[PDB]
């Protein structure tokens, strides 16, 4: 491929900086631009950089072109979850319309959030409807901490970011469910839990 | 001496091109490049001229990137401007160096045997032959700069560097002469006469009918032909009942004798 | 749009039992696609040697065909196919 | 932005003639059809350069016509699990004059699904999950949990409704769905919600709760010969009230 980007993926802690890289080998260049693409969304254009410019700054984002080594980097600056994405390069040959375009394979960047006061529990949620079709809970617990899905006895769901903009507070929170005599104490057996955590009796 | 580059880009479905180049240095062809082949093949030996492996090698590169380039940059206005294949793209542009003053240079190109656009000055420019949907390509052309400087630079400023290295290596060659062989012969009835003239070099020539140190207009001189050995062949012709006359020859190898022959 | 002329000829004089060079000189054709056989007594001629091919000022393209052949008193021609030909053209050679 | 695509979701089978429509409310001449697998990169399928121009980009079964300026809709006479993926539909402001190429913009996108037969599909089966009385008295917050099971395929819309109201902040939803039995290519997914809100705000028993999932399925004019419910097209919520 005459495009390739790095690295592959990363993850961040929100606040913190970035850069991702792209090297190229097209010919010949006309422009080099940057796509943000969300999951599930439509690529989004950043920033558009001729050969003739080595800079173009949008926001946070700053890109830089050296036309030169036939390299671009994108730096990001105050990261923050919104930031968490699949970032593609792409170049164009041609500077008319008479231009050919080659796309990355893209750089997958994840932001975790920064949880400075950290209160690890398991709580055990009542359904509103049914008897008692419960399900657990694991919530407020450090970023550092991880917790996977591909089970089909009892299920455990992804680790997720939800922001309470009013508040400025941020919280993880991660979710199990079994149709099966089931046990919150259990359900968590499985990924490593910061060894102070609530629970339910 | 000018330097003569052309290009023959011929299109026979928007499947399958072949484009092919050489180089001509006033009369004797000096460089030719193959489809096929990836590099450029020098058929004289000082046809690199004072370059060195550096300064040709970013040259051929520069010349490989293009002929790809282009021969999409067709394919595609062919699509964006609804031509018809088959095509047939020819490409005639270099420089002429001037001892005394400035050199000029040329950039022409002819779509289906006809000018359709040159580059002069800045730009891109369509002939008075090409028609008014035309100012379409051209106006894409144009949008590229990059390309439009680089064209610049090869006619004003490589062009002219190469042509003078050329000059000096190829001086000796480009000097030499060639003495033509001469003959009369009858040839085809309308009585017409044959005077026939081969094997020189330069090519430029004098050859004409007179029965005495008066010549005579109605001679009709035929088409220079080559040889593989770049010399040239020519007959020049007269019809007539008045029998007794002779041909002359005029050229730089029979140095201030010219050559006749009787009947 | 245009068609071929074709021109055959020799380098030097035909002195019979004496090699020589036979040319064909295919000019002011378009397009550029052309088949050119070199032939003899109506057989096809398989060593053969041609020029790059190019064109004139006016566009036209023009070509040289040519190889090493002793003359004798062996008919030889020039056969020559264009988008502008109906039927092949053959073109005799003069000594 | 101002271009636009529909529908975002579609589940059909083999053999049906589909087409995805696409409009630009700019006035970009050049457009572009990209179909993109999950993981992978942008193919370009379709582009034109303006009305009358339409020129293929990979070899796709699929055509795209271009009667005008504003639209480009790209047509599939037969059907076929091939062409499963996304696709995005692009125009970009590249012509004319500017100091550089317009910059191109991109649709919503649309995620069809062919199959060979359509009778996997299944609506989802909604819960919503109260807060537990224990998070409350030591956090000072409550999460509402929303569980959304048994449905396929996977093209869903889960959103919280509190008084009426679409909310956001508080709400986090699983990043993709997880197959129920991830043994068999034809699962059924399930789908996780969060949303947290002031302790103070859910102990008010007149504040009401909504989670809702919209489901992309069949449409009336579907064939349907089996016993259960038609797997149409709908939506199916869960409530919830605040209560001391
Ligand atoms: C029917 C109408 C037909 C009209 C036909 C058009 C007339 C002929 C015009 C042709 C122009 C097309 C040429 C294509 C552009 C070629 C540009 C070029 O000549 O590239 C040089 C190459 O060597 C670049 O090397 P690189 O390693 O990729 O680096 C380049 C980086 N920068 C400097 C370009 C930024
Ligand atoms: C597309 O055209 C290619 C070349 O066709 C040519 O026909 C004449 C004009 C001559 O140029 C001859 O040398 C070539 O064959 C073909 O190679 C190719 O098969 C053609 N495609 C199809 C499927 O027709
Ligand atoms: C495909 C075009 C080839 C034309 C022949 C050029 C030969 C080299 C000449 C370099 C002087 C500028
Ligand atoms: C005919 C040669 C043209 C080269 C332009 C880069």
């Amino acid at each position: 491929n005459q495009v390739e980007q790095s690295p592959q993926s990363l993850i961040i802690l929100e606040g913190k900086n970035c850069t991702l890289q792209c090297n190229y080998t097209v010919s010949p260049f006309s422009n080099l631009r940057w796509y943000k693409q969300d999951t599930g969304r439509g690529p989004v254009s950043l920033t558009i950089m001729t050969f003739s410019e080595n800079t173009k700054s949008n926001g946070r984002y700053t890109a830089t072109l050296d036309a030169d080594t036939k390299q671009s980097s994108l730096h990001i600056t105050a990261s923050q979850l919104s930031d968490s994405a699949s970032y593609i390069c792409v170049v164009s040959d041609r500077g008319s319309t008479l231009g050919r375009l080659y796309f990355g394979r893209g750089t997958q960047l994840t932001v975790w959030p920064d949880i400075q006061n950290p209160d690890p529990a398991v709580y055990q949620l009542r359904d509103s409807k049914s008897s008692d079709k419960s399900v657990c809970l694991f919530t407020d617990f450090d970023s550092q901490t991880n917790v996977s899905q591909k089970d089909s006895d009892v299920y455990i769901t992804d680790k997720c970011v939800l922001d309470m903009r009013s508040m400025d507070f941020k919280s993880n929170s991660a979710v199990a469910w079994s149709n099966k005599d089931f046990a919150c104490a259990n359900a968590f057996n499985n990924s490593i839990i910061p060894e102070d955590t609530f629970f339910p009796s | 001496f000018p330097l003569r580059c052309l290009q023959i880009s011929s299109f026979a479905n928007s499947s399958w091109t072949r484009t092919d180049g050489l180089a001509w240095l006033g009369e004797l062809q000096t460089h030719s490049w193959s489809q096929d082949s990836d590099t450029v093949r020098s058929l004289k030996p000082w046809s690199q001229g004072t370059f060195s492996d550096q300064q040709w090698e970013t040259l051929q590169h520069i010349f490989r990137v293009y002929r790809s380039s282009f021969t999409r940059d067709v394919k595609e206005f062919a699509k964006m401007l609804r031509l018809s294949y088959p095509l047939e793209l020819q490409v005639s542009a270099g420089c002429e160096v001037h001892p005394g003053q400035a050199s000029n240079n040329f950039f022409h190109v002819a779509f289906q045997g006809k000018d359709i656009l040159s580059f002069q000055g800045t730009s891109w420019e369509p002939t008075q032959e090409a028609p008014l949907w035309v100012n379409l390509a051209i106006q894409v052309l144009n949008q590229d700069k990059w390309t439009r400087e680089t064209v610049q630079w090869l006619l004003q400023g490589t062009c002219p560097q190469f042509v003078s290295g050329l000059l000096e290596s190829g001086k000796s060659e480009l000097k030499k002469q060639v003495k033509p062989k001469a003959w009369l012969s009858r040839g085809p009835s309308p009585l017409l006469l044959v005077c026939h003239v081969s094997g020189f070099y330069p090519k430029p020539v004098w050859v004409k009918w007179m029965r005495g140190e008066q010549e005579q207009q109605g001679t009709q001189p035929g088409d220079i032909l080559p040889n593989a050995d770049e010399t040239w062949y020519l007959r020049a012709t007269l019809d007539v009942v008045a029998a007794g006359l002779s041909c002359r020859v005029k050229h730089s190898s029979l140095e201030g004798q010219d050559i006749v022959l009787y009947w | 749009q245009r068609t071929p002329k074709i021109q055959v000829y020799s380098r030097h004089p035909a002195e019979n039992g004496k090699s020589n060079f036979l040319n064909c000189y295919v000019s002011g054709f378009h397009p550029s696609d052309i088949e050119v056989d070199l032939l003899k007594n109506g057989e096809r001629i398989e060593k053969v040697e041609h020029s790059d091919l190019s064109f004139s000022k006016d566009w036209s393209f023009y070509l040289l065909y040519y190889t090493e052949f002793t003359p004798t008193e062996d008919e030889y021609a020039c056969r020559v196919n264009h988008v502008t030909l109906s039927q092949p053209k053959i073109v005799k050679w003069d000594r | 932005a101002d271009i636009y695509q529909t529908p975002r979701y579609l589940v059909i089978g083999t053999g049906k003639k589909i087409t995805l429509e696409c409009s630009q409310t700019m006035g970009h001449d050049k457009m572009y059809w990209y179909q993109q697998d999950p993981g992978m990169e942008l193919h370009l399928i379709h582009y034109s350069y303006g009305v009358n121009s339409t020129e293929k980009g990979l070899s796709s079964e699929s055509t795209v016509s271009r009667i005008r300026t504003e639209h480009f809709p790209l047509t599939l006479e037969s059907a076929r699990p091939s062409h499963t993926s996304q696709y995005l539909c692009a125009s970009s402001e590249e012509g004319a004059l500017k100091e550089s190429v317009g910059t191109q913009y991109f649709g919503p996108g649309t995620r069809l699904l062919v199959l060979e037969d359509l009778k996997n599909v299944f609506p989802p089966e909604v819960a919503v999950f109260e807060p537990s009385e224990a998070e409350i008295s030591h956090t000072q917050k409550a999460t509402l949990v929303c569980l959304a099971t048994g449905f396929y395929p996977d093209h869903v819309e889960l959103s919280w409704w509190v008084n009426g109201k679409e909310v956001h902040s508080g709400v986090c939803t699983d990043p993709q769905p997880l197959k129920e039995q991830p043994a068999l290519n034809d699962s059924r997914y399930a789908l996780s919600s969060r949303l947290r809100v002031s302790a103070t705000f859910w102990q008010n028993p007149r504040n009401h709760f909504r989670c809702q999932v919209q489901f992309y399925g069949l449409s009336e004019n579907d064939e349907w010969t089996q016993d259960r419910a038609k797997p149409v097209t709908q939506i199916v919520s869960a409530e919830a009230w605040g209560r001391a």
